C-alpha cells in the first residue's frame, strides 16, 4: 500500500515522485492504488543507510523500498541485504551500487536485483563466442572470491554442450606481477580466445604483461565480464582495441524507466498476494524495538513475485534472485577507446550482434 | 604514532583479559609509547542495534581492526554477519575467532572479513584424509539445503576429483524436513556402506533417528560426523560407534583472542612502514570513501604467519581462513567422547585406543558390498 | 634504539659539592625517563620516575628538570649515601645509560 | 633446467609374420628410409654361437604404423619401435612369458 | 610487602644448560608481572625478558632469542628461567622483578637478591 | 620439413621473442649465438617449455 523510492542526486527529486506516482496509475491500475514517496541523498553511509530506512518504516509502514544509488560501490549490496534478512520489507536494486548482484541470498532476505548473475554473463560470452566460430578457450584467473564457481560453472557448461569447444587447460595466477612463476604461466598458452578473471587493476597489470610477452595480437580476442569493466566511462589506456564485454547500462534504458519498472514489479506483486489472499501483508511495526528473533508468521512475497508480467515485460525473477530475462547488453571496445553497444541479449534470452567483426584494430 | 583496536566480546571477563593482553602487547619490544589502545563493546541483543552501536562506537573511535567472537549464548545463531557489513564498508578487516560458519568463507559477500577458526568446509579436507588410513573408496554424503552444507560438498568433491574419483552419491535435504526416511531407504539400495553428513543439529538428530529406525546402525556401516552434528541433541540420539570431528581449543575465545591481538599488533607493525599510509574514516555518518589502506592492511593480515599464538602455529589459507588446525578424531563410545586421533595437518596419527564401529563390530569394515543384485 | 650520553662520566667531588648530570638521550623521547641510583653490589634503587617527579620517600635535595631529549639531575648537598651511580633509563626502549658515579678525590 | 621429468618416449614391440607389418631393409641412397614408414631397432644375430647383436634400423612400415600414426594425434608421445628376438607371441614355460 | 627468593649461585661448564627459580610471596603472583634481568660485573644492566602469569605470555629480549625459556608455576608461584649453550659471558647476576599489570609507568619496583651464574673451565 | 627460419633482432628482448619463438613446432631447433647471448635464450626456452 505504501513504496518508497530512493534516488541520487542525478535528477530533481519532485519530478521522479510524480513520475512514480503517476506510472502506476496510467498503467493498470492497482484496486488499492500505493501511494509513493521519494527521499533524495547525495551520501550512502551504512548509517545514514540505516536511519533512512527507519525513517521510511515509520512512514506507515512502507510496504517496498525502491533503492538506487549515484556510486559504484558494491558493498552496499550487503548492507540492504542484511536490512532485508530483518526488515521484512523487499528491496529493489536499481542502476548504481545495487546494480552489482554477487551476495548469496538468505532465505530470509527479500533482497532482488535488476542486475545480471555472473553465470549469466559467462552463458552470454560463450554463446557469443559461438557466434564467431571461436571453439577454442583459455580462461585466466586469479585469486578472487567466487572465481572457483564460475571456472566450475563454465566447465561444466562446456562439458555438457554440443558445441565441442577445444577448452585448453585453465591457469590461475596466484599474485598479481609475481614476476617468477605468472612469465611461465601466461606463456603456456597458445590459443587465441581467452576469458579473463580479475580485478581493473589486475586487468591492467595482466594486459600489460600480455603486451611484454606479445599475447595482444591481431589475432588475440579479449572477452571480459561485466565485474572488471562495470565503469565503462573509466577506461585505462592498457585495454586492447576490439576487447568485448558485458554489462547493464543505461544506454538503451534510463534510470526513470528502471525505477517504473521496479514500482510496475511491486505492484503486480501486490496485486497477484491480493488475489490470492485479502490481508494485505505487513513489515515489523519498528525498526529495532523487538524482545524475540524477527519472523514471518505471514506469507511472504517471494512466491508471487515468480511469475510477474507488467507491460508485456517478463522482469520475472528465478528462485536465487536471479532476472529470468535479463538486458545484459554487449558492448566492444572501439578503435577510439570507447564503449559502443554491438549486441543485446535480452530478446528472448538470444544473443545478437550488429555483424562488425574487424573491430581489433592495431592501436 | 596511535592506532586503536576495536572489540565485540560476549562477556566483560573476557574483555578485561583481552584489555590486559593488549597492554601486554603495547611494548612487546620495537613499538614506541602509545602506539595500540584498547576498546571494546558488547554483544547488542538486536542484530540492527548492534550494527548502528558498532560503528557508533568503533567505527567512530578510529578503529584499524575489529575483533569479534561468538555470542554468549552458543545455541542461538546470533551470527555477527551485521557487524561484518558495515566494516566491511569501509573495507575495515574484521577478525572472527569462534565463527564456524561457512558463510563467511565467501569474500565476495564479506569483503573484509578474515578468521583464525577453520570452517565446516575444511572439515571436508579431513574427510579424505580418513579415507587414505582405511582405504576408503566408495562413499556417500548427505548434506542439507544450506549455503555452508553445498560450500562442504563442493569441497569434498574438488578434493576427491583431486584424485580422480567420485563418491557414489549425494544426497540433498532441506532444514527441517522430518520425514528423511525416504532419503536413508535410498541411500541403502548402494554398494557404499560409509556415510557423510553435513547438517543441522536438528537434522542430524532426525538422521540419527531414522537411521536407527531402519537398522542402518548395524556392523558394517560408518559414521563419519563434523563437530556440529555430534555435539548437544546429537548426543540423545547418536549410536555407538560414530567417528566425530572436534576442533582442539576452538570454542576456546580466550586463547583464539590471545593470539588474535598479537597477530594484528604485528600486522600492524609491520604496515606502518611499508609504503604511503591513509587514516581510517573518523565516522561512519559523513564519509562514503573507502579506506585506501583497508586492502593493504588485509593482504598483510593473510600474509601474515607466526607461531608465536598459545594454540601453535597460524598461517591464513588463499581465501584468508584457518590452514593446519589441530583436529581431534573421537569415537563414540558408550555415548562418551574418547580421543582417538589426532590431525596436525596434511596426515592424520591415530593412537592406541581401538576403534569401536556401529553395531558393536570392533574390526574395521569395508566400504565395499557387493550385493550381487544386479538389476 | 635510543643512545643515552650522561655528563659527567664520572665526578671526583667531596662531601656537600653540588653534582650535576646531564642525560642526552638520540631522539626524542617526551618525558619517559627514569633516574635510578645504583651502588656496588646492590641492587639499583629508583629515585625519578617520568623524569620529573621524584620517588615517595626520596630525599628532597635531589631535583629532576628536563624535556625533550635533556634531562638534568641536581643535588645541592652530596651525602655519604649520595656516593653512588645514577643510571637514566628510557622505558619505551628499556636502553641504560653508561652511569655517572662519584668518586674520590686522589 | 626445469626439473619435470616426462615420460614421452614410448618403447613399442612389434612383430613380423602377418601382412600388417612389411618392415623391410634400409636402402643406402635417398633418406634410408621412405617418408611413409617409421624406424624400427632390431638386435641381428651375427653367428649361431655368438649372441652378439648390432642394433640395425630398418623401415617399418604396414596398417599397424598407420594405425599408430593415426593415434599420435591423440597419444602426442613419440613411439620407440623394438622387435623381439626370443620368439614371436611366446608362451607360459615355466611361469615365464616370452616374445 | 614483596619477598622473592632466589635460589644459590652456580657454576657450569660451557655449552651446557642453567635453570633459576625465583620464589615470589607476599602479594598476587599473576597479577603481576615477572621480569628476568641479568647484569655483567662491572657492565650496564642487561634485560632479558618477563613473563605474565596470569596468561603464560612471555616476552624476550632479541640477543637471546631461541634458547632462553621462561615458565611460571601458580601452584607455588615460581618463576623459572632456562638457558642453554652457556658462553663464557653468560656469567652474570640475575634479578627478578616485579611489574605492575596494566601500568606501564612503574619498571621494576621491587629487586631480588640475585643469583650468580659461573660460566668457565676453571 | 625445414619451417620458416626465425631470427631474434636484439638479445634479452623479451618484448617479441616470446611470438617468434612460440611459432616454432619442430622437435629440432638450431641455434646461432653467442654464449652470452645463448644462456638467456635457454633461458626464455626453459620458460617456454621448449
Ligand atoms: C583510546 O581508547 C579509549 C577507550 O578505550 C577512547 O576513549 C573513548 O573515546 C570516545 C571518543 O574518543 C568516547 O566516546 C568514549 O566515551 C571514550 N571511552 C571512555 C571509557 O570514556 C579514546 O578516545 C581512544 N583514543 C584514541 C586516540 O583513539
Ligand atoms: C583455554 O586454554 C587455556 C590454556 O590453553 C586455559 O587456561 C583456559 O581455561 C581455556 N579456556 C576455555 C574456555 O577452555
Ligand atoms: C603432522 O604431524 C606429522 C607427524 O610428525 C608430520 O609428519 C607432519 O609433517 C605434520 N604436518 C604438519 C602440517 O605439521
Amino acid at each position: 500500500l505504501n513504496i518508497a523510492v530512493m534516488l541520487g542526486h542525478s535528477h530533481d527529486v519532485t519530478e521522479r515522485e510524480l513520475r512514480t506516482l503517476w506510472g502506476p496509475e496510467q498503467a493498470a491500475g492497482l484496486p488499492l492504488d500505493v501511494n509513493v514517496v521519494a527521499l533524495l541523498m547525495n551520501r550512502t553511509d551504512p548509517k545514514s543507510l540505516i536511519t533512512h530506512v527507519c525513517d521510511l518504516m515509520s512512514g506507515a509502514r512502507i510496504h517496498g523500498l525502491v533503492f538506487g544509488d549515484d556510486t559504484d560501490q558494491e558493498a552496499v549490496a550487503q548492507m540492504l541485504d542484511f536490512i532485508s534478512s530483518h526488515t521484512f520489507v523487499p528491496i529493489l536494486g536499481i542502476h548504481g551500487g545495487a546494480s552489482m548482484i554477487m551476495a548469496d541470498k538468505d532465505p530470509t532476505s527479500t533482497f532482488f536485483q535488476f542486475g545480471a548473475s555472473i553465470q549469466q554473463q559467462a552463458t552470454v560470452m560463450l554463446k557469443i563466442m559461438q557466434d564467431y566460430d571461436w571453439h577454442v578457450f583459455s580462461l585466466v584467473t586469479t585469486i578472487f572470491p567466487g572465481y572457483r564457481e564460475f571456472i566450475s560453472f563454465v566447465k561444466t557448461t562446456v562439458d555438457n554442450s554440443f558445441v565441442g569447444w577445444d577448452m585448453q587447460n585453465v591457469i590461475t595466477l596466484d599474485t598479481s606481477f609475481e614476476d617468477a612463476k605468472t612469465q611461465v604461466q601466461l606463456k603456456k598458452i597458445h590459443s587465441s580466445v581467452i576469458l579473463l578473471y580479475c580485478s581493473k587493476d589486475e586487468a591492467v597489470l595482466i594486459l600489460s604483461e600480455a603486451r611484454s610477452l606479445g599475447l595482444t595480437g591481431y589475432d588475440f580476442f579479449w572477452i571480459v565480464p561485466s565485474l572488471v569493466s562495470g565503469n565503462t566511462e573509466l577506461i585505462p589506456k592498457e585495454f586492447p582495441s576490439g576487447l568485448i564485454s558485458v554489462s547493464y547500462d543505461d544506454w538503451d534504458y534510463s534510470l526513470e524507466a528502471r525505477v517504473r519498472d521496479g514500482i510496475g514489479i511491486l505492484t503486480t506483486a501486490a496485486s497477484s498476494m491480493l488475489e490470492k489472499f485479502s490481508y494485505i501483508p505487513e513489515a515489523k511495526a519498528s525498526c529495532y524495538g523487538q524482545m524475540e528473533r524477527p519472523e514471518v508468521p505471514m506469507h511472504t512475497l517471494h512466491p508471487f513475485m515468480v511469475n510477474v508480467t507488467w507491460d508485456g515485460k517478463d522482469l520475472s525473477f528465478t528462485e536465487e534472485g536471479y532476472q529470468v530475462h535479463p538486458r545484459l547488453v554487449v558492448i566492444v571496445l572501439n578503435k577510439d577507446r570507447e564503449w559502443e553497444k554491438v549486441g543485446k541479449w535480452e530478446n528472448h534470452t538470444l544473443s545478437l550482434r550488429h555483424a562488425v567483426w574487424p573491430r581489433y584494430k592495431s592501436f | 604514532k596511535i592506532v586503536n583496536i576495536g572489540a565485540v566480546l560476549s562477556t566483560r571477563k573476557h574483555e578485561q583479559m583481552f584489555r590486559e593482553a593488549v597492554n601486554q602487547a603495547n611494548k612487546r619490544h620495537g613499538s614506541w609509547k602509545i602506539q595500540l589502545n584498547a576498546t571494546s563493546v558488547t554483544h547488542k541483543p538486536n542484530a540492527i542495534q548492534m550494527a548502528l552501536s558498532v560503528c557508533e562506537d568503533l567505527i567512530s573511535s578510529q578503529v584499524y581492526a575489529i575483533l569479534v567472537s561468538h555470542p554468549p549464548t552458543p545455541n542461538d545463531h546470533f551470527t555477527p554477519t551485521p557487524v561484518s557489513y558495515t566494516a566491511g564498508f569501509y573495507r575495515i578487516p574484521v577478525l572472527g575467532l569462534t565463527t564456524r560458519m561457512s558463510i563467511y568463507s565467501d569474500k565476495s559477500i564479506h569483503l573484509s572479513f578474515l578468521r583464525t577458526v577453520p570452517p565446516y568446509s575444511h572439515q571436508s579436507s579431513v574427510w579424505f584424509e580418513m579415507m587414505r588410513v582405511y582405504s576408503w573408496n566408495h562413499i556417500i554424503l548427505l548434506v542439507s539445503d544450506d549455503h555452508e552444507g553445498r560450500a562442504a560438498q563442493k569441497r569434498l568433491e574438488t578434493l576427491l576429483e583431486e584424485r580422480e574419483s567420485k563418491a557414489e552419491k549425494v544426497l540433498q535435504f532441506d532444514p527441517g524436513t522430518k520425514n528423511v526416511t525416504a532419503l536413508l531407504m535410498e541411500a541403502k539400495e548402494l554398494e557404499a556402506r560409509v556415510i557423510i553428513l553435513s547438517a543441522s543439529e536438528d537434522d542430524a538428530a532426525t538422521v540419527y533417528r531414522a537411521a536407527a529406525m531402519l537398522n542402518m546402525t548395524g556392523s558394517g556401516y560408518v559414521w563419519l560426523v563434523g563437530e556440529r552434528e555430534i555435539s548437544g541433541n546429537a548426543l540423545r540420539y547418536a549410536p555407538d560407534g560414530i567417528l566425530g570431528l572436534q576442533l582442539i581449543n576452538g570454542k576456546n575465545e580466550s586463547a583464539h583472542i590471545s593470539d588474535a591481538v598479537g597477530v594484528v599488533a604485528q600486522a600492524v607493525h609491520e604496515l606502518l612502514e611499508k609504503e604511503n599510509i591513509t587514516d581510517p574514516p573518523r565516522g561512519c555518518v559523513g564519509n562514503t570513501n573507502i579506506w585506501k589502506t583497508g586492502p593493504l592492511f588485509k593482504r598483510v593480515l593473510m600474509s601474515s604467519k607466526y607461531a608465536d599464538g598459545v594454540t601453535g602455529r597460524v598461517e591464513f589459507n588463499e581465501d584468508g581462513d584457518r590452514k593446519f588446525a589441530n583436529y581431534s578424531i573421537m569415537n563414540l563410545q558408550n555415548r562418551k567422547l574418547v580421543q582417538v586421533g589426532i590431525y596436525n595437518g596434511t596426515h592424520v596419527i591415530p593412537n592406541d585406543r581401538k576403534i569401536i564401529w556401529p553395531g558393536g563390530e570392533t574390526e574395521k569394515p569395508r566400504g565395499y558390498q557387493m550385493s550381487t543384485r544386479l538389476k | 634504539d635510543i643512545q643515552m650520553t650522561q655528563s659527567p662520566s664520572t665526578l671526583s667531588a667531596s662531601v656537600g659539592d653540588r653534582v650535576t648530570i646531564t642525560c642526552r638521550a638520540s631522539q626524542s623521547i617526551s618525558s619517559w625517563l627514569a633516574w635510578y641510583q645504583q651502588r656496588p653490589g646492590q641492587a639499583p634503587k629508583l629515585l625519578i620516575y617520568m623524569a620529573s617527579t621524584l620517588q615517595t620517600g626520596v630525599p628532597s635535595r635531589f631535583s629532576g628538570s628536563g624535556s625533550g631529549t635533556e634531562f638534568t639531575l641536581t643535588i645541592s648537598s652530596l651525602q655519604p649515601d649520595d656516593f653512588a651511580t645514577y643510571y637514566c633509563q628510557h622505558y619505551k626502549s628499556y636502553s641504560f645509560g653508561p652511569g655517572t658515579k662519584v668518586d674520590i678525590k686522589r | 633446467s626445469d626439473c619435470e621429468p616426462d615420460d614421452n618416449h614410448l618403447s613399442i614391440v612389434t612383430l613380423e609374420e602377418a601382412p600388417f607389418v612389411i618392415v623391410e631393409d634400409i636402402d643406402p641412397l635417398t633418406e634410408t628410409c621412405v617418408r611413409n614408414t617409421v624406424p624400427c631397432r632390431k638386435f641381428v644375430k651375427i653367428n649361431n654361437s655368438t649372441n652378439e647383436g648390432m642394433n640395425v634400423k630398418k623401415c617399418c612400415k604396414g596398417f599397424c604404423i598407420d594405425i599408430l600414426k593415426k593415434l599420435s594425434r591423440t597419444v602426442k608421445f613419440t613411439y620407440d619401435l623394438y622387435l623381439v628376438t626370443n620368439g614371436k607371441h611366446g608362451k607360459k614355460v615355466n611361469n615365464v612369458w616370452n616374445g | 610487602q614483596v619477598q622473592l627468593v632466589q635460589s644459590g649461585a652456580e657454576v657450569r661448564k660451557p655449552g651446557a644448560s642453567v635453570k633459576v627459580s625465583c620464589r615470589a610471596s607476599g602479594y598476587s603472583f599473576t597479577g603481576y608481572y615477572v621480569h628476568w634481568v641479568r647484569q655483567a660485573p662491572g657492565q650496564g644492566l642487561e634485560w632479558l625478558g618477563w613473563i605474565n602469569p596470569n596468561t603464560g605470555g612471555t616476552d624476550y629480549s632479541q640477543k637471546f632469542q631461541g634458547r632462553v625459556t621462561m615458565t611460571r608455576d601458580t601452584s607455588i608461584t615460581t618463576a623459572y628461567v632456562e638457558l642453554s649453550s652457556l658462553i663464557s659471558d653468560d656469567t652474570a647476576v640475575y634479578y627478578c622483578a616485579r611489574d605492575a599489570t596494566g601500568a606501564a609507568s612503574s619498571p621494576f619496583d621491587y629487586w631480588g637478591q640475585g643469583t650468580l651464574v659461573t660460566v668457565s673451565s676453571a
